[PDB]
């Protein structure tokens, strides 16, 4: 089956990066032969130009997740949510003065502290997305300050 | 119709050209006395070479009140005129919308971090980037010259060094991650040296190695303390204690650990440095030349010790310049 | 639908009483309970991600009383008790503490402001209410929907969560009833019976908030597809199945420090797509300028797009700030008002002299603020108005027509052309008069109006001049017969005074002195204070004569032997023909073209984007006011009036208000141009005020006026780049897009329109000016494209000042 995001968005660059801008590779794969998911976060000493993996901009983070096929898991989705976690702000100062893995940790319980969930709702969706401004706006008031 | 649309201060070749590639492959860290190569790009083609270059020129700036007078900031043009044994510009390969220009400094610089910036006629200043600027022990005419390759290669290009402990009949040689490469290691020693306000004289070997060797005694005398503990994992991690007080701290049983992190600022620097040990020295004479040893009928000593006594080893940091403010035939260790 | 009701234990404030308050309740939509004791307002539900982690893991291993055989919260707690003891959930000693906690009395809000408030608690071992350890976090929906029930279905069954904290537990635990007959309890209120009961409690554990957790509870409750799958349960699983479908159907949004309306409106399709999956596996189903083609449709469109905003704009003009414009644009109307009357008096014969034009202005000012799309505009008579009606006196004298009877005839033809304009929309044809033309409009009338201030100080000094000797008996009634003594040097003091003044104190409003509050008011009167200070700096000079403002006597014709204050379209003393009655459309063809182009680009100008003008501008309402006053005006020998640039532009500054260099809003309302608008008729009435108020203070204003108009004209700016180095120019669209030798060319070109525009002004030729500013549009939209690139032509010709 199709990733949701491919059947609602996709049915139908260097511009947009800003100059001093360093890029995140998210590796997603399945492997059978492994016993539990894993996840392997690297932050590289400085931005490199990796030429087995061409990139608009130099690379400073890899996110490598890989497992078997399991319940609950959708590794494409489990790769979405690491990107996005890596767009946020935040987490991703957060992630450039790590020194462990327990501020990285701490940061993720934070973004997952100022994230805001939806539950399947019968009002119209133009209304129910738009209720979402002012609590994300209240949520997010000392996030970035 | 001469705007700027980038600089690449091409970090990786010059750095490899200049022995600076463990330091870095994305910021540019050049040595003094030898040449390195940015790439000009424009914005619109240049349709008048000769006029163009007439239009522009180059600074450079180290430090917070860049002057003329201090040696601390230089403009010059770019050109095939240009003294080459002095701040200097040429463009090597040009095409229409990028001109390859090979930038030389004096080999009696200023060392420290730079600001590379351009002026074009009737324009305001434009900064290009920033570099840092070392001694050269590569370069005829710098002062920490060395003569052969395989001395440089271990006197400044190895972090892997062994310091030597034990007695005169025993040695025993503990290996040492030296680490002046180390990506802070530059910008601390930097720091560290910026508590000298003769930034003038930056450009001797000779008056930094002095001022840090001061600075580091000092900061010893501060962080360490009196008596896992003996656990080392280098100078850079020593370092980074005395300079920022963040870390594990080093005790007095291990104070002898002050000449490898000379070696490692130094050598980060670009001057070249070794670590000496010398085994059974008489320490704290004042030039005395006699050692007063006390015994009781046990053949024991009763007290901690004499202000003048034997050591079983001391560590010290020897050093590779010219020496041109002393008599001729002392430059060298 | 259901009602759904949260309570949390809590302390009492009065008696430290540990009780039961409703949090909050669920008919679909969500109501929470402010601290106050009021209910916030009804709002869509949102989860936090720890909410739903937290009730999840509680519910996989939660305790069902599924068909339960009680109708009493006593015995449910009891039997609920028994299966937790039962599921090892909690100890057996513990079955004491929680049966006293759950038949404590549950207090309804009605008892709120009775109490003293509540505050959170944990039970303990004791029973006693101790005060939370973990740090305490406000409710965000208190927070947001707080600070400020007949939709129950009569067949509809209720039910209530009960959220409480007790140290006494290794772990948070769930149990969830569902009664076999629907039960009235005493912990509701309400008279609807209770079907499920919700019992969340568990000890002061990390990431776990009771309140959230059965906030998330009663919203999984709340949910149609659960509810329904919950009255079909016969086991545990069937209900975790449901909250799989709940928690897979569910949106998280994550943080962004980006927060927008269209970035979150392209989710439409995911939360679409989400209701449709859950809800797939249940039985349930879901629950200005355009031209229209409409006869008179850009009028109606006008009307309907500020006449909304009718409240505001009497409320907006509450500040001082008003008052000081309103101080301002009435010397500033009133002024000439005043010369170009008794200007067309002497060329008229006082047919229309100072009188007709003081009252025309009124009536139409307060005409076209209470009705007009655009208020800011200031509705007055121009230049090129007493050219016309000079070159029509003057058609009139050589063939014995009568002055007053044609000028009717012209009103007459001049509302047959504005109607069948606005009846055709054409006030489209102002979306081709691009900013270059407006720019070159606006910057020759400012360069006008400052020629005139500077000229009329040129003429005191020439009626005036500095000689040795002087008559010292002169005879001064109705004007100096001849040169007198300190006059010109006066008046040159007392102009520069007042200019001078009135810069400074607009340096002083932008400035950092005083306090803020007192500094901007100050500043927004700058210009009152500066004819204050100047006119009494005249008055208590009492020998040296200045020349004074002069308003007629009273509301009466200008000459009582040439006409009435009607005028017969046939004639006054002669039989009027019939043929000018016919050759008058003509002259109103040109009179039209004028005002039309007056009052159009001056909308244009002060209603540009990025002045901050965000309440619209009626093109199509404000010509049809403009021209129809006007043709009504003549029937009574009054004369036609337009929107000049130079007052509304002055206008809109005076009520823009300026951020932290940036403009932040315009003062949008229509009391300041009525206040205007009556002040200039009462000036009749105010004599004794005016005759103290000399002409050389208001140079100086109009002076001040004149080289601040120049302040959002790019052509202005472009003038000064021709002195700066190309080094010094600011970083703008048309400097870092363009070479700089090409925006010079290009602003060259506009100083050519501008030489030949204002030859053109200088010539007996000068009603021919709004053709030749015409001819600006075919020159920018066709000639510099042959010369111009696309994209030097956007950055250099932009409407909004924008990068291409």
């Amino acid at each position: 089956h199709s990733s949701l995001e491919t059947q609602l968005f996709c049915e139908q660059i260097l511009e947009k990066i800003p100059p001093d801008s360093e890029a995140t590779l998210v590796l997603v794969g399945r492997a059978d032969f492994l016993e539990q998911p894993v996840l392997g976060f690297v932050r590289l000493q400085e931005a490199a130009e990796l030429e087995a993996v061409e990139l608009p901009v130099p690379i400073r983070f890899l996110f490598v997740l890989l497992g078997p096929e399991a319940p609950h898991i959708d590794y494409t989705q489990l790769g979405r949510a690491a990107a996005t976690l890596m767009s946020e702000r935040v987490f991703r100062i957060d992630a450039y003065m790590a020194q462990s893995r327990g501020e990285l940790l701490h940061s993720l319980e934070g973004f997952l502290d100022c994230s805001l969930v939806l539950p399947p709702t019968d009002a119209p969706s133009e209304q129910a997305l738009l209720s979402l401004v002012p609590v994300q706006r209240e949520l997010l008031r000392r996030r970035y300050q | 119709a001469l705007g700027i649309k980038s600089c690449d201060f091409q970090a990786a070749r010059n750095n490899e050209e200049h022995h600076t590639k463990a330091l870095s492959s994305r910021r540019l860290f050049v040595r003094r006395g030898q040449p390195f190569t940015i790439i000009l790009y424009f914005r619109a083609p240049v349709r008048a070479f000769l006029p163009a270059l007439k239009k522009v020129a180059l600074t450079a700036q180290t430090g917070e009140q860049p002057s003329k007078i201090n040696r601390t900031q230089a403009t010059f043009p770019i050109s095939s005129l240009g003294d080459r044994k002095w701040w200097s510009a040429v463009v090597e390969e040009r095409d229409a919308q990028s001109w390859t220009i090979s930038v030389t400094t004096p080999a009696d610089a200023v060392i420290g971090h730079y600001s590379l910036l351009l002026q074009v006629s009737g324009r305001k200043q434009l900064l290009l980037g920033q570099f840092t600027l070392l001694f050269n022990p590569w370069n005829r005419e710098d002062a920490v010259f060395l003569k052969n390759e395989a001395q440089r290669m271990e006197y400044l290009l190895n972090q892997n060094g062994l310091i030597y402990l034990g007695t005169a009949d025993c040695i025993q040689a503990e290996s040492w991650d030296f680490g002046q490469f180390e990506g802070d290691v530059i910008d601390l020693s930097l720091r560290l040296l910026s508590k000298d306000k003769q930034v003038e004289k930056w450009s001797q070997p000779v008056h930094v190695a002095r001022v840090l060797g001061a600075l580091l005694h000092f900061l010893k005398e501060q962080r360490v303390l009196p008596t896992l503990l003996n656990k080392r994992r280098g100078s850079v991690p020593i370092l980074r204690q005395w300079l920022t007080g963040r870390g594990r701290p080093v005790y007095d049983g291990q104070a002898w650990v002050l000449a490898a992190v000379a070696c490692t600022v130094l050598r980060c620097l670009g001057i070249p440095a070794r670590v000496v040990t010398t085994f059974a020295s008489a320490q704290g004479t004042g030039g005395r030349l006699l050692i007063d040893e006390y015994y009781n009928e046990e053949g024991l000593q009763n007290g901690e010790g004499q202000r003048g006594r034997i050591w079983i080893f001391q560590t010290s940091t020897e050093c590779w310049m010219t020496r041109p403010a002393l008599p001729q035939g002392y430059d060298g260790w | 639908k259901v009602y759904v009701e949260l309570q949390e234990l809590v302390m009492d404030e009065k008696n430290q009483e540990l009780r039961w308050m409703e949090a909050a309740r669920w008919v679909q939509l969500e109501e929470n309970l402010g601290e106050n004791g009021a209910w916030g307002r009804p709002h869509l539900s949102h989860l936090t991600f720890w909410s739903l982690l937290e009730l999840r893991r509680v519910f996989t291993k939660g305790t069902v009383l599924l068909d339960l055989q009680e109708t009493s919260l006593a015995g449910v707690a009891n039997q609920l008790l028994d299966r937790f003891i039962f599921e090892d959930q909690i100890r057996p000693q513990d079955r004491e503490e929680l049966l006293r906690a759950l038949l404590l009395k549950h207090s309804h809000a009605g008892e709120l402001e009775a109490l003293g408030g509540v505050k959170p608690a944990v039970l303990t071992r004791s029973g006693d209410p101790s005060q939370p350890l973990l740090p305490q976090h406000s409710s965000l929906e208190t927070q947001l929907f707080c600070e400020q029930l007949e939709k129950i279905p009569p067949d509809s069954e209720a039910t209530l969560v009960l959220v409480g904290r007790a140290d006494f537990l290794e772990q948070p635990v769930l149990g969830f009833v569902r009664l076999q007959e629907a039960a009235e309890l005493e912990a509701v209120e309400l008279p609807v019976p209770i079907r499920f009961l919700f019992v969340l409690l568990g000890p002061e554990a990390p990431h776990i908030d009771y309140t959230q957790l059965g906030r998330a509870a009663a919203t999984l409750m709340s949910e149609r597809v659960f509810r329904i799958d919950a009255y079909m349960a016969q086991s545990r699983g069937e209900l975790l199945h449901s909250l799989e479908g709940f928690l897979d159907c569910s949106l998280v949004l994550p943080p962004t420090d980006a927060p927008s309306e269209q970035a979150l409106l392209s989710l439409v399709p995911v939360q679409r797509e989400l209701l449709r999956r859950r809800y797939q596996s249940s039985p349930a189903k879901p629950d200005p300028l355009q031209q229209t083609g409409q006869l008179f449709g850009g009028l109606v469109r006008d009307i309907r797009r500020r006449y909304p905003y009718y409240l505001s704009d009497i409320t907006d003009a509450f500040s001082p700030q008003v008052l000081a414009a309103v101080i301002f644009i009435y010397f500033a109307a009133l002024s000439p008002a005043i010369t170009f009357g008794g200007l067309l008096g002497e060329k008229t014969r006082n047919q229309m002299g100072v009188s007709e034009l003081l009252i025309s202005t009124a009536v139409q000012g307060i005409l076209f603020a209470l009705l007009g799309a655009q208020p800011l505009l200031v509705v007055g008579f121009s230049g090129p108005l007493l050219v016309f009606e000079e070159a029509f006196f003057s058609f009139c004298e050589t063939n014995g027509l009568e002055y007053i009877v044609g000028r009717v005839w012209i009103g007459f033809w001049l509302i047959l052309l504005v109607v069948l304009v606005v009846a055709f929309e054409g006030s489209f044809l102002v979306r081709f008069i691009s900013r270059y033309t407006q720019e070159i409009f606006s910057f020759l009338i400012s360069l006008i109006f400052i020629y005139e201030t500077f000229s009329k100080l040129i003429k005191i000094f020439q009626d005036h001049p500095l000689q040795k000797t002087y008559n010292y008996n002169v005879l001064m009634v109705p004007k100096p017969q001849g040169p007198l003594p300190n006059t010109a040097l006066l008046s040159l003091v007392l102009m520069a005074g007042t200019f001078f003044f009135a810069m400074m104190l607009r340096k002083f409003k932008n400035s950092s002195y005083f306090p803020g509050k007192l500094r901007r008011v100050i500043g927004d009167f700058g210009v009152p204070i500066s004819i204050l200070i100047m006119v009494l700096v005249d008055f208590f000079i009492q020998d040296t004569y200045t020349q004074k403002l002069s308003v007629p006597d009273g509301f009466k014709v200008s000459n009582s032997s040439a006409r009435g204050w009607v005028i017969h379209p046939l004639g006054l003393r002669s039989e009027f023909p019939i043929w000018m009655m016919f050759a008058s459309a003509l002259p109103a063809l040109l009179v039209f073209i004028l005002i039309f182009l007056e009052s159009q680009i001056t909308t244009l100008i002060v209603s540009k984007p990025e002045r901050k003008m965000v309440k619209g501008s009626g093109f199509h309402l404000d010509l049809l006011l403009v021209v129809g006053m006007g043709g009504v005006a003549a029937l009574f020998g009054m004369p036609w009036l337009s929107a000049t640039t130079v007052r509304s532009v002055t206008h809109a500054n005076a009520l823009t208000v300026m951020g932290k260099a940036q403009i932040q809003e315009v003062k949008e309302q229509r009391i300041s141009g009525l206040l205007v608008a009556v002040l200039v008729g009462l000036s009749i009435l105010m004599e004794p005020i005016l005759s103290r108020i000399p002409l050389a203070v208001l140079f100086g204003i109009f002076l001040y006026m004149g080289v601040t108009s120049l302040s959002g004209i790019q052509l202005f700016d472009r003038i000064l780049l021709l002195f700066k180095p190309p080094k010094y120019h600011p970083d703008v669209p048309y400097v870092k897009r363009v070479k700089t030798w090409r925006m010079h060319l290009f602003t060259g070109i506009q100083i050519i329109c501008l030489a030949v525009l204002w030859v053109v002004k200088s010539t007996p030729a000068s009603l021919a000016l709004p053709f030749v500013l015409i001819l600006t549009v075919p020159l920018r939209r066709v000639l510099l494209p042959l010369i111009f690139r696309n994209v030097e032509l956007q950055c250099l010709d932009a409407d909004d000042a924008k990068a291409t």
